[PDB]
RNA sequence: CGCCGGAAGACCAAGGGUUCCUGUCCAACGUUAAUCGGGGCAGGGUGAGUCGACCCCUAAGGCGAGGCCGAAAGGCGUAGU
RNA sequence: UAAGGUGAUAUGAACCGUUAUAACCGGCGAUUUCCGAAUGGGGAAACCCAGUGUGUUUCGACACACUAUCAUUAACUGAAUCCAUAGGUUAAUGAGGCGAACCGGGGGAACUGAAACAUCUAAGUACCCCGAGGAAAAGAAAUCAACCGAGAUUCCCCCAGUAGCGGCGAGCGAACGGGGAGCAGCCCAGAGCCUGAAUCAGUGUGUGUGUUAGUGGAAGCGUCUGGAAAGGCGCGCGAUACAGGGUGACAGCCCCGUACACAAAAAUGCACAUGCUGUGAGCUCGAUGAGUAGGGCGGGACACGUGGUAUCCUGUCUGAAUAUGGGGGGACCAUCCUCCAAGGCUAAAUACUCCUGACUGACCGAUAGUGAACCAGUACCGUGAGGGAAAGGCGAAAAGAA
């Protein structure tokens, strides 16, 4: 019933980083999605001497809301919307704009 | 599992509880002593220990 | 009795405090409008 | 209790009232004794703690037609 | 001086604790109360 | 006898201190946690076959738990039962 | 150097409940400062056939099968507990 | 139903799962320590101590079950005392306790008003107690009416602040009759014929519908400002869907939904239909509820305070007639009319919301609204019953400052 999975290619609709498109890491339960290169924060990490790890000004991902992308047509070259249909026995997604099984 | 425990009696089901029980007292030692590494060993023989104790009762009262 | 007070919670009965005829100083010679 | 075990009469309340209809409340009783009953059906004496009006009714029905709705009520005797 | 409160435990449970309150249908109403108002503690009890 | 069921439930942990290693060092004993209903009997029957050793006497305690301010909310530990397991003078562990 | 010493010493019951011991910290708490503490945090510590409870036995008294009494709720009480 | 998961503060560790035995949601099951009616005895609640019977044993011991009181029924026993009864033991079935209001019954104030106060008022209110149900109570004329007629009970609007009652003060306050909601009638006091012909109760099965998880669900980008566009400007599309919520500022077309159309392996509520058990319809004949009705005395209830006071109830003392007879029509008598007490059952219209779901508001917005938007009946106060707070907001994202 999610329109976006992991491993999807999906674009970006909102924000900073609108236009540029990514690959999704995970999918959060609070609606949000980290998609790699995408909503990069610099994070001042503290030390602590277990673990080996030193501080640093760490760049990461943060997570962007779910509702901000969108699946990427790789055949049209545009952000697409995602319907269901029954194929075989089983549901599929298909996109909306040429009602092709994704 | 549950499957490959219905397709035993009541006396191997016995005998399987004992086997089970046995290596819930040596992780309890093994976790206490700073020695278990592997801390989810301790959740999955504790609800192995319900299944089949699930499976003799419904063999017994049913 | 006062059983709710928030700035002195700990007693109850408090006019030996204020209460001039109350207090064990009190003379009745201070009542001497008679 | 104050209660005949015939007639099933119990205490009721009600007023006093005075020559100036000061109302109080008093109680009115029955007027209760217990008394031995011969019965002829089982050479025994039940004692019973009865009415005055009770012994009418036992005077009146006889004793064993009385004791059959002592049975039916539940009561003991 | 002495204070009113000297305490005793075996005192307190045998005055207002829970077979005490238990034991009449007045201080059966008692712990109704405290139930219905949702009180932690119903009684003084250990 | 017990059932080893039973057995098997009653031993939880060794316990670890300076106390508890000096009664091993002079006094020929384990310091052990237990249940909290064990009894001395079901102890020295468990310590004799889970362990395979001889036990001369059980001794044990309750230990009473602490209450802890974690943040603001006033807590308590639970309390545990100590046993004092002393070995026969031919011993393992 | 000074003070108590039929206590201001020692051991308990009652009551309290970790205040005990060790390490560490000094914001707040301590009528001042604090490196110290009955304060904060972490760890440790209470071992019984003979001591005490529980247990057996009863006092005052309580509860009380049946019972007697009472508008109801209940009151008193026998055998008992 | 699914590509993600192992509840929260609250990360981390160690793992599980990805086309179906991860997790999540629903039905039916299993487990369910101790206290509590607490029920084997006891007790300072969450503890102490047993008796009996089976099964085990490594002989030290374990495991399970039963054992409260009362009521009803049955069996076996069994005194003073011959029969007997009382009593005793055992077995089966039921009850017990809790819960916000609503309902019926048993008891029942005072402040207050009267500008004082005693009759009267407050008020059969508050409160205490008993009992029952999903509703309860009431209910099929010994009723009204007025010479014409109506036709069980309950609830609503009139009648009417009228008629009356009343230290005729303060106050209390109908009925007749009319309009509506709802609508329903039966049984015993007994025999014969005909039997099991109506109805009701329980259960089985089938069908229909609903509930307890779910499935699908339309249509938008270009540019400007800006941290960010859902805003401004321009040009399109959907609508049985422009209810609502979220998304970095105000979105029908980004997300979740919404209108609409579908879904049950299993349990269950109604609606029929049918099977079984129990119940028995109909005809004729007969019968027609006695310490009762009424009365005296004392009280109470009727709007009605003893008044000229009918009617109802009864603590006490009495005491009829039996359809050729009785009750009532507001003192009482006559005439006339009307109805059959002293046995019982009964749906709907009515009352209420502890709890569940949906939706709504010229309701509140942190001194407000529940005491409580927050780990609140908490902290704290009190021997106890009981009393009872304060305390919401970084940002879009912790990017929470290496
Ligand atoms: N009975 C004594 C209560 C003491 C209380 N704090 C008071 O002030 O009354
Ligand atoms: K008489
Ligand atoms: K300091
Ligand atoms: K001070
Ligand atoms: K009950
Ligand atoms: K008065
Ligand atoms: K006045
Ligand atoms: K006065
Ligand atoms: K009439
Ligand atoms: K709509
Ligand atoms: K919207
Ligand atoms: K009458
Ligand atoms: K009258
Ligand atoms: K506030
Ligand atoms: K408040
Ligand atoms: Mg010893
Ligand atoms: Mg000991
Ligand atoms: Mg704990
Ligand atoms: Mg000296
Ligand atoms: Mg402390
Ligand atoms: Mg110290
Ligand atoms: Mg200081
Ligand atoms: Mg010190
Ligand atoms: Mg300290
Ligand atoms: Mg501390
Ligand atoms: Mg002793
Ligand atoms: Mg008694
Ligand atoms: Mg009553
Ligand atoms: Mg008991
Ligand atoms: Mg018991
Ligand atoms: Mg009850
Ligand atoms: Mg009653
Ligand atoms: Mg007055
Ligand atoms: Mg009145
Ligand atoms: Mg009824
Ligand atoms: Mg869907
Ligand atoms: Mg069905
Ligand atoms: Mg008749
Ligand atoms: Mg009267
Ligand atoms: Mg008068
Ligand atoms: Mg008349
Ligand atoms: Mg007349
Ligand atoms: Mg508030
Ligand atoms: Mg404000
Ligand atoms: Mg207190
Ligand atoms: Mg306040
Ligand atoms: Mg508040």
């Amino acid at each position: 019933a999610a329109k976006i999975r992991r491993d999807d290619e999906v674009i970006v609709l909102t924000g900073k980083d609108k236009g540029k498109r990514g690959k999704v890491k995970n999918v959060l339960s609070s609606g949000k999605v980290i998609v790699e290169g995408i909503n990069l924060v610099k994070k001042h990490q503290k030390p602590v001497p277990a673990l080996n790890q030193p501080g640093g000004i760490v760049e990461k991902e943060a997570a962007i809301q779910v509702s901000n992308v969108a699946i990427f047509n790789a055949a049209t070259g545009k952000a697409d919307r995602v319907g269901f249909r029954f194929e075989d026995g089983k549901k599929v997604r298909f996109f909306k704009s040429n009602s092709e099984t994704i | 599992k549950a499957k490959e425990l219905r397709e035993k009696s009541v006396e191997e089901l016995n005998t399987e509880l004992l086997n089970l029980l046995r290596e819930q007292f040596n992780l309890r030692m093994q976790a206490a002593s700073g020695q278990l590494q592997q801390s989810h060993l301790l959740k999955q023989v504790r609800r192995d220990v319900a299944r089949v104790k699930t499976l003799l009762n419904e063999k017994a009262g049913a | 009795m006062e059983n709710n007070s928030r700035t002195m919670p700990h007693i109850r009965r408090t006019t030996h405090i204020m209460k001039f005829a109350h207090r064990n100083s009190f003379d009745f010679h201070f009542f001497n409008a008679r | 209790s104050r209660v005949c075990q015939v007639t099933g009469k119990r205490p009721v309340t009600g007023n006093n009232r005075s020559h100036a209809l000061n109302a109080t409340k008093r109680r009115f009783l029955p007027n209760l004794h217990s008394h031995r009953f011969w019965v002829e059906s089982e050479k025994r004496f039940v004692t019973l703690r009865v009415s005055a009006k009770g012994m009418r009714v036992i005077d009146k029905k006889g004793i064993d037609t009385v004791l059959a709705e002592l049975r039916a009520r539940g009561e003991k005797y | 001086m002495k204070r009113t409160f000297q305490p005793s435990v075996l005192k307190r449970n045998r005055s207002h604790g829970f077979r005490a309150r238990m034991a009449t249908k007045n201080g059966r109403q008692v712990l109704a109360r405290r139930r219905a108002k949702g009180r932690a503690r119903l009684t003084v009890s250990k | 006898m017990i059932r080893e069921e039973r057995l098997l439930k009653v031993l939880r942990a060794p316990h670890v201190s300076e106390k508890a290693s000096t009664a091993m060092e002079k006094s020929n004993t384990i310091v052990l946690k237990v249940a909290k209903d064990a009894t001395k009997a079901e102890i020295k029957a468990a310590v004799q076959k889970l362990f395979e050793v001889e036990v001369e006497v059980v001794n044990t305690l309750v230990v009473k738990g602490k209450v802890k301010r974690h943040g603001q909310r006033i807590g308590r530990r639970s309390d545990w039962k100590k046993a004092y397991v002393t070995l026969k003078e031919g011993q393992n562990l």
